[PDB]
């Protein structure tokens, strides 16, 4: 809906959604991978909460901006510098955790209050 | 795998005077026992036809390189089927197209690429006294193969003069139309006289060009002559004839089933006309 | 009559005002039966296919080729042509074309476009600007691909000059850039020409390995030995109907005949040349072509300052056939007229030994 194109075929087949357990080994720990070969899957044990919408968002935000310049050689498909990289990431994310977003999604319900204590919490949690 | 023929007497060439033949369907179009006038490349009546004998007593076998200007009327007066196949082309090298229609008496293989033929190509076969049979003995009519335009290989089959096949070939409008009647005869004359109408067998287009021609025959190399990779070689009887066509006008006596049974050349004679 | 003869009064007799003739239905069309359509059996669903530099040139010349099942199909994902219509390629007919056989990169075939350039465009296989024909690829990732990358196939990369259009070579020279001579390795300035590809199962859209094929369409002074199917309708007859068989085309009843042709002889005439039998090129059954009923219509009619009744005569038109009695004659249909028994003078003849009066409550008589 921003704008951002969609996904391949191996993103929703390749990526680990779902924390295996104590069945096998796995690292949870959310990195956003770039195989360099149309190859885009993020790796993190998503769950149920905000935090980790957050972070999955950051994630896909990480992952558009690593798409948007696959057309480019080997040595060009990485970040003008050490911080824009994750600059583009987190701006949605900080983007998103607006209330208006969720509950314009169906997170949140209709009925919500507007007070100024909530943004004041908000603005020094931040 | 070039083999030119070695110890062979060189006899001048012989005519005959060939009687009505030659006569075929112009076009596919029925007609009723009512007469018809055409004005297409026939062969003319009572017309000299070279005489190609083939025989082994000194050894004969002729087989020269034949123009062709408007159409060639081929004859296979033969007893064993010794006649195998024909050659069509302009230059028979790798510079242009060749037409090379071979019968190697198993199938009849009608290609059209640019062919290197040798000088005098031919086909061998073999007798063996143990299997009490004969067999194929060699190939050696090109050496190699270019690029084709078409191929066409027929269904698989085993194989006095009592035996006789008219030919007529043709080339316009790039079709390479063929025509063919196969009658049986019994005598021993050279050309029987009698009426034959020929009807068309494939109009394959070959698209290219042909201006001269050549027959391809049968040897022998049986125990009776040496052994040898270019002498040893000896025929049966067999005889081939060559008339060219002409632009004239007949007319055509269609039956009422609609087979050709009498025509008359409107040049020769003034009845005729 | 009144019109006919530019005057409002109409004397006693017979006139010819017009011809009466029958129309055909439906427009039956007849063409040979379609078999062998082409060995399409090892170019568009083969199993192992070559690099983009390894491109097959099959020639299809001596095959009916038909269009119709690959541009309706759905298993293709471009089906783009040019300088041809795509609907009527069965339609026309073609001289030779060339089948073409290469696995190239998911992005790289946009390139193969005539007019377009790159770098595999221009160094494994490119298009004339003046190309005519249409351009097929559909997706492969799903067998050309294998576990831990395909390496099987290799590239042309760098060379000192591009190729031509409809050029295939297979020299493998080393690329030499800088003025320093190169002795048969790499080095400075030295490169392979050859270089593996690489395809793996997990990868997205655009280096996916898409086969993509080239059909070049060319008509040269060769026979038109390829074409594409036809409609070949279903025929009947005891109908005037205009006919369209394989060569020729007419108008008229067909019917079943009773002759023998020859096995060669397709077509029928007759004397003074004209069509009246052709066969069946699906059935091998011949039918005797018959023109359809036609004829002058002539109406009989009294004079006018006597009565406005007229007769319609139609000759040599059966009655059963011409769509108030209606009375068949040697001459024709005479449609208007009573027959009666009684035999009178002859006053307007008609033919045949009939002839027609005005005499009675009143109409007239034959
Ligand atoms: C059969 O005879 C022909 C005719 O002489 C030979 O063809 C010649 O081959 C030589 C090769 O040295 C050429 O220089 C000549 O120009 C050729 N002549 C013609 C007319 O083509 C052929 O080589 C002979 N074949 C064999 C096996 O001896
Ligand atoms: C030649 O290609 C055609 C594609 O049109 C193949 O037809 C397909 O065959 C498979 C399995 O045989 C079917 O599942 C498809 O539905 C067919 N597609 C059609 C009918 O459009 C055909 O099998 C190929 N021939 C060979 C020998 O591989
Ligand atoms: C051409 O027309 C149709 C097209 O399939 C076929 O006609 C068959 O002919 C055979 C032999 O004459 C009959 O036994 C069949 O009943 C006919 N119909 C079918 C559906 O097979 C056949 O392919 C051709 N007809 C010929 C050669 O007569
Ligand atoms: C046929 O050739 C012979 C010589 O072989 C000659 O005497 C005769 O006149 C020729 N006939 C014609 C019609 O040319
Ligand atoms: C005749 O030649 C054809 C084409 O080379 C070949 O396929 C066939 O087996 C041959 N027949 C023989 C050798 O009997
Ligand atoms: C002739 O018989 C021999 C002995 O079995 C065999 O090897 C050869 O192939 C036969 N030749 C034929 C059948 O042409
Ligand atoms: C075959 O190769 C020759 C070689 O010059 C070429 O001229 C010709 O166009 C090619 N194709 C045909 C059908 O002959
Ligand atoms: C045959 O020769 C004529 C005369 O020059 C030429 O116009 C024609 O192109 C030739 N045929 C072929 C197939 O080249
Ligand atoms: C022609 O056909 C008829 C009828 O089938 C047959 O009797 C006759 O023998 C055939 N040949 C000739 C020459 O009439
Ligand atoms: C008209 O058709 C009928 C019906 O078959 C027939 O009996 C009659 O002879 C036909 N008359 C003419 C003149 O054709
Ligand atoms: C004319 O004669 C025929 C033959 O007997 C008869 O059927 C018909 O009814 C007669 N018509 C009149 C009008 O008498």
């Amino acid at each position: 809906s921003v704008g951002l194109p969609n996904m391949t075929q191996g993103f929703w087949e390749n990526s680990m959604l779902t924390d295996p357990g104590n069945v096998q080994k796995a690292v949870c720990h959310p990195t956003a991978w770039d195989l360099g070969k149309g190859d885009f899957r993020i790796l993190m044990c998503t769950k149920v909460t905000m935090d980790d919408f957050l972070t999955a968002h950051h994630e896909m935000g990480h992952i558009q901006y690593d798409m948007a310049y696959a057309a480019q050689p080997f040595l060009l498909r990485n970040g003008a510098n050490e911080g824009f990289h994750e600059a583009v990431g987190e701006i949605m994310s900080l983007s998103a955790a607006t209330p208006k977003h969720l509950k314009s999604i169906g997170l949140l319900s209709p009925d919500f209050q507007e007070d100024n204590e909530t943004e004041i919490n908000f603005l020094l949690k931040q | 795998q070039c083999v030119n023929l070695t110890t062979r007497t060189q006899l001048p060439p012989a005519y005959t005077n060939s009687f009505t033949r030659g006569v075929y369907y112009p076009d596919k179009v029925f007609r009723s026992s009512v007469l018809h006038s055409t004005q297409d490349l026939f062969l003319p009546f009572f017309s000299n036809v070279t005489w190609f004998h083939a025989i082994h007593v000194t050894k004969r076998f002729d087989n020269p390189v034949l123009p062709f200007n408007d159409g060639v009327y081929f004859a296979s007066t033969e007893k064993s089927n010794i006649i195998r196949g024909w050659i069509f082309g302009t230059t028979l090298d790798s510079k242009t197209q060749s037409l090379l229609i071979v019968n190697n008496a198993t199938n009849v293989v009608i290609k059209v690429c640019e062919f290197q033929f040798c000088n005098d190509p031919f086909l061998g076969v073999y007798y063996h006294k143990n299997n009490k049979s004969w067999m194929e003995s060699e190939f050696r009519v090109y050496s190699s193969a270019n690029n084709c335009t078409f191929e066409y290989v027929s269904q698989p089959f085993l194989m006095n003069f009592k035996n006789l096949r008219e030919f007529v070939f043709k080339n316009i409008d790039g079709y390479f139309k063929i025509y063919s009647k196969h009658t049986p005869i019994n005598l021993v004359r050279d050309l029987p006289q009698g009426f034959s109408a020929l009807e068309p067998l494939v109009d394959l287009p070959i698209g290219i060009n042909i201006t001269r021609f050549q027959t391809l025959l049968a040897l022998h190399r049986s125990y009776l002559t040496p052994g040898d990779s270019s002498s040893g070689w000896t025929a049966g009887a067999a005889a081939y004839y060559v008339g060219y066509l002409q632009p004239r006008t007949f007319l055509l006596k269609y039956n009422e089933n609609g087979t050709i049974t009498d025509a008359v050349d409107c040049a020769l004679d003034p009845l005729s006309e | 009559t009144k019109c006919t003869l530019k005057s409002f009064t109409v004397e006693k007799g017979i006139y010819q005002t017009s011809n009466f003739r029958v129309q055909p239905t439906e427009s039956i069309v007849r063409f040979p039966n379609i078999t062998n359509l082409c060995p399409f059996g090892e170019v568009f669903n083969a199993t192992r296919f070559a690099s983009v530099y390894a491109w097959n040139r099959k020639r299809i010349s001596n095959c009916v080729a038909d269009y119709s099942v690959l541009y309706n199909s759905a298993s293709f994902s471009t089906f783009k042509c040019y300088g041809v219509s795509p609907t009527k390629l069965n339609d026309l007919c073609f001289t030779n074309v060339y089948a073409d056989s290469f696995v190239i990169r998911g992005d790289e075939v946009r390139q193969i476009a005539p007019g377009q350039t790159g770098k595999i465009a221009d160094y494994n296989y490119k298009l004339p600007d003046d190309f005519t024909g249409c351009v097929i690829a559909w997706n492969s990732n799903n067998l050309d691909s294998k576990v831990g990358g395909n390496y099987n196939y290799l590239y042309r990369l760098f060379r000192k000059s591009n190729l031509k259009p409809f050029e295939r070579d297979i020299s493998t020279e080393i690329y030499q850039a800088g003025s320093t001579p190169c002795n048969g390795v790499e080095g400075f300035n030295c490169y392979f020409p050859l270089q593996s590809y690489g395809f793996q199962p997990t990868n997205g859209v655009g280096y996916q390995p898409y086969r993509v094929v080239v059909l070049s369409f060319e008509l040269l002074h060769a026979p038109a030995t390829v074409c594409g199917p036809k409609k070949s309708t279903n025929l009947v007859k005891n109908k005037c109907v205009n006919f369209n068989f394989n060569g020729l085309t007419g108008t008229g009843v067909l019917t079943e005949s009773n002759k023998k042709f020859l096995p060669f002889q397709q077509f029928g005439r007759d004397i003074a040349d004209t069509t009246d039998a052709v066969r069946d090129p699906q059935t091998l059954e011949i039918l005797d072509i018959t023109p359809c009923s036609f004829g002058g219509v002539s109406v009989i009619t009294p004079g006018t300052n006597t009565s406005n009744q007229v007769a319609v005569l139609y000759q040599g038109v059966n009655c059963t056939e011409v769509p108030s009695n209606v009375f068949q004659t040697r001459a024709g249909c005479l449609i208007g007229a009573e027959h009666v028994n009684n035999s009178y003078e002859c006053d307007i003849p008609i033919g045949a030994g009939i002839c027609a009066s005005y005499q009675t409550s009143q109409s007239i008589i034959a």
